[PDB]
């Protein structure tokens, strides 16, 4: 519905004071966030905030097929051309 | 936009590039052993027979 | 296996710095540890590339240490270990054991 | 009066004294003093997870890189204690004459 | 604080304690093994309409 | 997750397996984005 | 393989394997040593024509 609030913090250093003093409910269709306290008020005190406490982000363990027990049931050896192959025999004479 | 915004977004597409492809060439170490298991049952009869 | 050693301090203060002050009453949020991502954001802008090879950051040199009295069993393969706290924290008082 | 309280009833007595830490729950337990807790909020935690696929030969569907990214909030649930002081005691024993 | 009402000061130290389910997983399973008592017996209570 | 620029900080590691499971549906705010996504950036 | 897809780009990688049965004669043995669960429940349905 409304903007943020007002934040009072801000302005507690304020980068320029205004360089002229009106009643302020003569532009009050103007403004978008407006509260005209009574010489103090309860809210001019609390603060209030949410906090991102920490992400976690888990990495995947890169597992060598060879870093692993199965590969001493299998010879695994690179061939950079099996794409041009088309057929292939291994001979077994006993 | 060279903003301090625009160099930051550029290094957020980098990470996940680069894990994404951290992940698929990890993926054929994965199925290496995935292409064990579906070969050695197609031999392996079992112990019983 | 008994008598572990354990931590005494609360582990860790996380309290306002000089980042985490001037987030949280004027921006209304905080982070946590805005001091350490607040320079590891900036320290891979100027050079990037990715690496990422980190937990975005952890060292500082100790945890202390207190040997205490207690008691470790050996379940499987893990020094599980093992408390009853109706002697301790919960006689003579109202509160039901949960 | 508090210069003396520091000194006896901040340390040197337990008659029946545990810390938490001294006891061996706190391997479950993360503990961290956050002293503005009470002025949050929410406070939330962010996990991101990255699962792994495996490729799939043959007439299949392709496995696509996922990752999952998700927050949960805090629960407050506000502590309570109970204390009794007496009448014609702590003003007598922390200066109100004497 | 402090009573202004007799009987000593008396009032409430309150701490706040905030808390997160942290884990993907399930991460601490509870099991169940004995019977103290059963709080009500196998009674002979009839339904009273 | 809701935010992007806290999230290139790891603020420690992540150690599960978990899928769109259990920790998935306890979330208030989960998003399962595939590998190509526009509101990231 | 960057073909095209609508939404993104898909890059696609194939890695080309081959393998042989490199023994003489059952080189590797399965055992069946537990059951899990039964799948089906055991029937009370007939044929219906």
């Amino acid at each position: 519905r409304d903007p943020p609030g007002y934040r009072y913090a801000a302005a507690i250093l304020p980068t320029g004071s205004i360089l002229s003093t009106i009643e302020v409910a003569s532009h009050r269709r103007l403004f978008d966030f407006f509260a005209a306290v009574r010489s103090d008020e309860n809210s001019l005190y609390d603060v209030e905030f949410d906090a991102l406490l920490g992400s976690y982000c888990n990495t995947l363990s890169l597992v060598r097929f060879l870093e692993l027990g199965l590969s001493v049931a299998c010879v695994c050896t690179k061939f950079p051309e099996l794409a041009y192959m088309n057929e292939g025999r291994v001979q077994f004479e006993v | 936009d060279g903003t301090g915004i625009s160099l930051h977004r550029q290094l957020r597409a980098i990470q996940q590039l680069a894990r994404n492809v951290q992940a698929v060439l990890g993926a054929f170490e994965r199925g290496t052993a995935d292409q064990m298991l579906h070969v050695l049952l197609e031999k392996a009869p079992p112990l019983a027979l | 296996e008994d008598t572990e050693a354990d931590v005494p301090v609360t582990y860790g203060e996380m309290v306002l710095n000089g980042a985490n002050l001037v987030t949280a009453l004027v921006m209304g949020k905080a982070v946590r540890s805005l001091d350490d991502v607040g320079r590891h954001l900036l320290d891979m802008q100027e050079e990037q590339l990715e690496a990422n090879r980190e937990t975005l950051d952890e060292l500082e040199s100790a945890p202390q240490t207190t040997r205490v009295r207690a008691d470790l069993v050996a379940i499987g393969d893990r020094l599980v270990f093992l408390e009853a706290l109706e002697r301790r924290i919960y006689a003579a008082t109202n509160v039901p054991y949960p | 009066d508090v210069e003396f309280d520091a000194l006896l009833g901040s340390y040197c007595n337990t008659l029946s004294l545990v810390r938490f830490l001294e006891l061996g729950l706190s391997v479950a337990c993360v503990c961290t003093k956050f002293p503005e807790l009470a002025y949050m909020n929410e406070g939330r935690v962010q996990f991101e997870v990255h699962q792994p696929l495996i490729a799939r030969d043959g007439p299949h569907p392709v496995e696509q890189p996922v990752h999952n990214y998700m927050t949960k909030v805090i629960d407050r649930r506000a502590l309570n204690a109970a204390f009794s002081l007496a009448t014609e005691a702590i003003a007598l024993l922390t200066g109100e004459a004497l | 604080a402090r009573h202004e009402t007799g009987g000593g000061v008396n009032f409430t130290l309150t701490q706040p304690r905030g808390n997160v389910d942290l884990g993907v997983g399930y991460t601490a399973v509870a099991a169940t093994g004995t019977v103290r008592n059963p709080v009500t017996d196998m009674g002979n209570l009839p339904q009273n309409f």
